[PDB]
């Protein structure tokens, strides 16, 4: 994962921002990514949330 | 809006960077299509420059806006002041990642 | 007891060390109340600036954590040569050569380190480019011909920061009261054929000026471009234009800002479309090709600096003070040193001098033995000649 | 010994000053024709130049034959020259200042310590007349004798950019010189001018008198102006190029204003502080001679 | 200017910024204009800088185009000492008396003094009590309405009866 600039992950004052980014940054899956890509083109029927 | 310029400006960061293609091959193929004139929005056009890439440049302006946003943000706790300085570096890392 | 050793001995050590070659910054004016360090950053017009000083989270092997308690040994448990009670130990005056030569070792290590990146960025300095619609305004205009214009976004994303670096007044807004004489005065003030459009509608003589002189008008948007001009020809039309790229070298032509030699130009003309990863790969290749070993002190320093990630974007980069507020200040004769006004692509003067000769070499027709295109034709080959 | 003509040595075709341009050897005047201007709000006003010091610096006992033409021309226009005063051999010119000295100034621009075979040289009278002034280049650096590096440049402006009207008035707007240009134009110009046998121009400037001198000044105004041009680019605060519909115009801002810049740049030759002092001194002397 | 003998140490008491920020350049620029009318009121020196800066900002703000450009010239050529012809006459005298005297060398004499309106500039306490004249040289035509802001009780209160 290339989430943080070098040093910033282990930096003690970065700890909140890191924990923030880690809160959002989900692990990759080919399926979820391809879905995310595909649904830009696919018709929507049940309205998305 | 007269008094809310920073909000409108941050809201312009969301404007899509692509273009509205007609579905020309689908129309020539006589493929089914609910729209009177079938179309689709491509998120981004290919880089027509030789070095400059307009997507990455757009994200440069976005992240620069966002960093000057965090910079202007008042904080109370010391720890918030630290995280405020750190997010700017994080933003810079992002911008290089996107480029 | 120790005070003499401090004031009358240690002070001189400080006073020499102030003149060591690498102690290059100003550290402290001696007034705690009003001292902030001058803050330089390395600003590329493209990517974000990189401050020299920041809380970047490098501890430098713990060196940035300051332990005040070190003062206790300094009073209560440390000998000094000046404090005899009296042995009269002779003072030591160390050879300059050791600290000197290690300073020089560092300096040469750093220049030789930067060289491949700096060279490539010299080539590409013209390569940043902006999208540019060219609306036509004559009955038989060629596709290149007409009034060049670009969106304000492309202006901010490229042209503006570069104008800040060239230290010129910002280009005038044109309001449709604008004389061609005013557009001229603006261009010769900024040395860049550019004007921000403001409000309609631009008059005919100004339009002929902008067309004849290839001045680049800068629209807030393309919402109704022909309405913005008063066109007597009625040749201009919202659908009648041609989108095209416009290299920064086709705008700026500064000697140590943007390499605009026709040699480097045609050399770029040869180049495949490039991403930043490709450029990085080119730099990493040149570094592969030209790596030359260090001196043992340089190996120790390169090892100490750690992996050279070089995330910083050096394209058209410069050395400029930030305001403490976080904005980037323009260069200031009257405060910034002359050496900072231009990076000179971060190359030595002898390098640029040889470089011009190289450019003469790299465009000689005799070298140009890569040939383009072939004729196929069925034909007897009596009496061959390559020409 | 080369006889001086009734005009200066400059009348001889052997000494012709020409910068290469448009694929030929252009006379400086036809290059100066390409020069064009943009007056700014700011104004240059020429103050009277201080009279040069009477003192001629000693030509210290030097065994060798100093290459003085090369030294001056490189000090004034040379691309890479530096620390021009620490060697300080300009003082040597004073050796020629004496009546009946054994030294000769050869057309090579060498100050021979004695007359020597197969080395043609300027008439010792004329060289005495020239050395009498230009040996003071030798005291360019001595603190007591430094010339102004700022006000003197106004004269340069007036003599280059200045229209006959501005020159009569003695004041001109600070101008911004410009000319259509080939790549590296200022550098090639500075070398073509570094190659000049300027000692002819100076010796004639200093030895001629009356109608001959006046004819010399009118005949050579453009030469002087060209040296002034290379120098003005050495001091100009910046030198941009402009796109102008498939042509490129070189633009020096500004004429007549010493920026005192010492940082190197690709576009033009740069004056280290010593070159600034030397040039200011040279301008003092040459301008003092140019008005009589 | 009033013709008094002056025992001053030097003819021009203004500083010359050999190297400086822009605000000081604009100060030095406004300084040789001599905008101020003669005044005998005590000044609050503590805020002087602010005053002199604001003055500059307005002097340039409502000056005719030529005076504006003159201001800019002084503002860029800040190393030069701008001075009136009479000043330079005095310098000539004091040089002739003492040939060895050192004076700042980069100076520019005004062939003509600028003819700007003199500014009242009392910075002591007291509200002005203008008595507006019915008519004047200016000919207003369709001037836009001027809104007056509300004031705090802290600045001024409006009781019903004197």
């Amino acid at each position: 994962k290339r989430y943080f600039p070098e040093n910033l992950e282990q930096n003690q004052s970065a700890a909140r921002l890191v924990s923030a980014v880690k809160a959002r940054a989900s692990e990759a899956d080919i399926s979820s990514i391809h879905l995310a890509i595909a649904r830009e083109v696919s018709p929507m029927f049940n309205v998305h949330e | 809006l007269a008094g809310a310029n920073t909000i409108i400006a941050i809201m312009r960061l969301f404007t899509p960077q692509g273009f509205l293609r007609t579905d020309d091959l689908a129309i020539a193929a006589n493929f089914p299509r609910a729209s009177r004139n079938p179309q689709t929005y491509i998120p981004y056009t290919n880089q027509r420059g030789t070095v400059t890439n307009e997507f990455a440049s757009r994200f440069r302006t976005i992240v620069a806006t966002l960093a000057n946003v965090v910079n202007e943000r008042a904080v109370q706790d010391d720890m918030q002041k630290a995280t405020r300085s750190c997010t700017k570096q994080w933003l810079r890392h992002l911008e290089t990642q996107f480029d | 007891n120790i005070a003499v050793a401090h004031t009358d001995h240690l002070s001189v050590v400080y006073a020499t060390m102030s003149n060591f070659m690498l102690n290059f910054t100003n550290n402290f004016s001696g007034n705690h109340a009003t001292f902030k360090p001058d803050q330089y950053v390395i600003t590329s017009p493209e990517g974000s600036y990189k401050p020299i000083i920041e809380r970047q989270g490098e501890t430098v092997d713990g060196l940035t954590i300051i332990d005040t308690s070190i003062v206790w040994p300094i009073l209560c448990q440390c000998t000094y040569p000046l404090v005899r009670q009296s042995i009269m130990e002779e003072i030591v005056y160390p050879d300059p050569s050791t600290t000197l030569s290690q300073s020089l070792s560092v300096a040469q290590v750093l220049s030789k380190l930067t060289l491949p990146d700096a060279f490539i960025n010299m080539i590409l300095s013209g390569g940043d480019s902006v999208v540019m619609r060219t609306y036509q305004t004559e009955a038989d205009d060629d596709l290149d011909e007409g009034i060049r214009m670009t969106t304000y976004d492309q202006y901010l994303s490229h042209i503006r920061e570069r104008l800040h670096i060239t230290n010129v007044p910002d280009p005038i807004y044109i309001t449709g009261a604008s004389t061609p004489d005013q557009i001229a005065a603006s261009v010769q003030a900024t040395h860049v054929a550019v004007v921000l459009y403001q409000s309609g509608v631009i008059n005919g003589p100004a339009s002929t000026y902008l067309r004849e002189n290839e001045v680049l008008v800068v629209m807030p948007d393309y919402y109704d471009v022909v309405s913005r001009f008063a066109n007597a020809n009625l040749q201009m039309n919202n659908n009648r234009y041609h989108e095209s790229v416009l290299e920064i070298a086709d705008i700026f032509d500064q000697a140590d800002f943007i390499q605009t030699s026709d040699a480097v130009r045609q050399l770029r003309a040869l180049m495949p479309t490039l991403s930043t990863s490709q450029i990085r790969h080119a730099i990493e290749r040149i570094a592969q090709i030209t790596d030359v070993d260090s001196t043992d002190y340089g190996k120790l320093t390169l090892r100490f600096l750690g992996t050279l990630t070089r995330s910083l974007k050096m394209q058209n980069a410069q050395i400029r003070r930030i305001r403490p507020d976080g904005t980037v200040l323009r260069y200031d004769d009257q405060i910034d040193i002359e050496a900072f006004r231009w990076s000179r692509y971060f190359l030595d003067e002898l390098q640029l001098r040889r470089l011009s000769v190289g450019l003469r070499l790299i465009t000689n027709p005799r070298i140009a033995r890569r040939f383009n295109g072939v004729r196929i034709m069925y034909l007897t080959d009596d009496d061959p000649d390559p020409d | 010994m080369l006889q001086q003509p009734t005009g200066g040595y400059t009348t001889l075709e052997q000494f012709a000053f020409t910068i290469r341009n448009d694929g030929t050897n252009a006379t400086p005047t036809q290059f100066l024709q390409l020069l064009s201007y943009e007056a700014t709000e700011n104004e240059l006003v020429k103050k009277t130049i201080p009279t040069p010091e009477t003192h001629l610096p000693s030509a210290r006992n030097v065994p060798g034959n100093v290459y003085i033409e090369d030294a001056i021309t490189q000090a004034l226009f040379g691309i890479s020259a530096q620390n021009v005063n620490a060697h300080g051999y300009f003082s040597r010119l004073s050796a020629l200042a004496l009546p009946n000295t054994s030294a000769r100034l050869g057309l090579d621009g060498v100050i021979y310590n004695s007359e020597t075979i197969n080395i043609p040289f300027y008439d010792p009278a004329a060289v005495a007349n020239f050395a009498a002034t230009y040996a003071k280049l030798g005291n360019a650096s001595t603190p007591r004798y430094r010339a102004d590096m700022i006000d003197i440049y106004a004269h340069v402006g007036l003599e280059l950019a200045g229209t006959d009207a501005e020159r009569a008035a003695g004041v001109m707007p600070v101008k911004r010189a410009k000319f259509d240009s080939w790549e590296g134009s200022l550098i090639s110009l500075s070398r073509d001018v570094v190659n000049w046998k300027i000692l002819a121009f100076l010796i004639d400037l200093c030895s001629l008198e009356g109608e001959a001198l006046r004819a010399f000044k009118t005949r050579n105004r453009d030469v002087f102006r060209m040296m002034l041009f290379i120098m003005s680019t050495a001091v100009a605060a910046n030198v941009v190029n402009r796109k102008v519909t498939k042509r490129v115009d070189r633009v020096l801002e500004y004429i007549g204003v010493n920026s005192m810049r010492t940082a190197g740049r690709t576009a033009t030759i740069t004056y280290d502080l010593s070159r600034h002092e030397f040039a200011a001194k040279f301008l003092q002397l040459t301008f003092t001679r140019w008005n009589a | 200017d009033k013709g008094a003998l002056v025992e001053a140490d030097r003819v021009i008491q203004r500083l010359i910024p050999l190297s400086s920020s822009t605000y000081v350049q604009r100060l030095a620029a406004i300084g040789a204009l001599y905008p101020n009318e003669f005044t005998e009121n005590v000044l609050d020196l503590s805020r002087l800088s602010t005053a002199l800066l604001q003055l500059s900002d307005t002097y340039y703000q409502h000056a005719n185009d030529q005076l504006r450009r003159l201001y800019r010239r002084m503002y860029n050529d800040s190393r030069t000492l701008y001075m009136t012809q009479r000043h330079q006459e005095l310098l000539l005298a004091q040089i002739t008396a003492d040939p060895n005297i050192l004076l700042y060398p980069y100076t520019y004499i005004f062939t003509t003094i600028p003819t700007s309106m003199n500014y009242i500039s009392n910075t002591g306490q007291g509200r002005i009590k203008h008595s507006l004249t019915v008519t004047g040289a200016t000919e207003h035509d369709t001037v836009a309405d001027i809104v007056l802001g509300q004031t705090g009780e802290d600045v001024i209160t409006i009781s019903m009866v004197e």
